[PDB]
């Protein structure tokens, strides 16, 4: 699961031909920017059943990537088990 | 009344079969009873003890419950066993 520490004041090009070229992962064919504060662990079935059917689906089917905050909190939290679930 | 008013004193431990149009869903319904009971057991230990997996896969799915280290390993080495 590459990782990575770089300053806030980066030029995004490089990053983006390190996760390219480097890490080996393909042009994404789409970018789905998750955001949402989600107050509280639980969330909604509905929405749930969206992300694990909706979204992560879709991306799969598009091989597109799914952009969200790297920690297990919040609505990465939710991304994150979506993901699991649909594998 | 007597017997009742005792009867409701410890209503943690009673609970009603939801008719549900007849849910016919025993093992879900048993488990929860036995949930509210409790108020070490797990859930998780239980199912591994039955070998119903999906019951396990619900109740692990929902994000409410937060799981340590331990409560997984104790589970992993009953499903060992």
């Amino acid at each position: 699961s590459n990782f990575l520490r770089l300053s806030d004041r980066t030029d995004p090009a490089a990053v983006y031909s390190l996760v390219t070229r480097t890490w080996g992962f393909r042009a994404p064919n789409l970018v789905v920017s998750v955001l949402g504060g989600s107050g509280g662990p639980v969330l909604q079935t509905w929405l749930q059943d969206l992300l694990r059917r909706g979204l992560v689906r879709a991306a799969q089917s598009t091989g597109a990537w799914i952009v969200t905050g790297g920690l297990h909190t919040g609505i990465g939290r939710h991304v994150g088990v979506a993901v699991r679930d649909h594998q | 009344q007597a017997q009742v008013e005792r009867i409701m004193t410890r209503k943690e431990l009673l609970t009603v079969y939801s008719s549900e149009d007849g849910s016919e869903e025993f093992e879900t319904i048993v488990l929860k009873a036995l949930v509210k009971a409790c108020g070490y057991l797990d859930a998780l230990r239980l199912a591994v003890a039955w070998n119903r997996v999906d019951i396990a896969q619900s109740e692990l799915f929902r994000g409410d419950i937060q799981w340590r280290s331990f409560h997984l390993e104790a589970s992993l080495m009953d499903a060992l066993l």
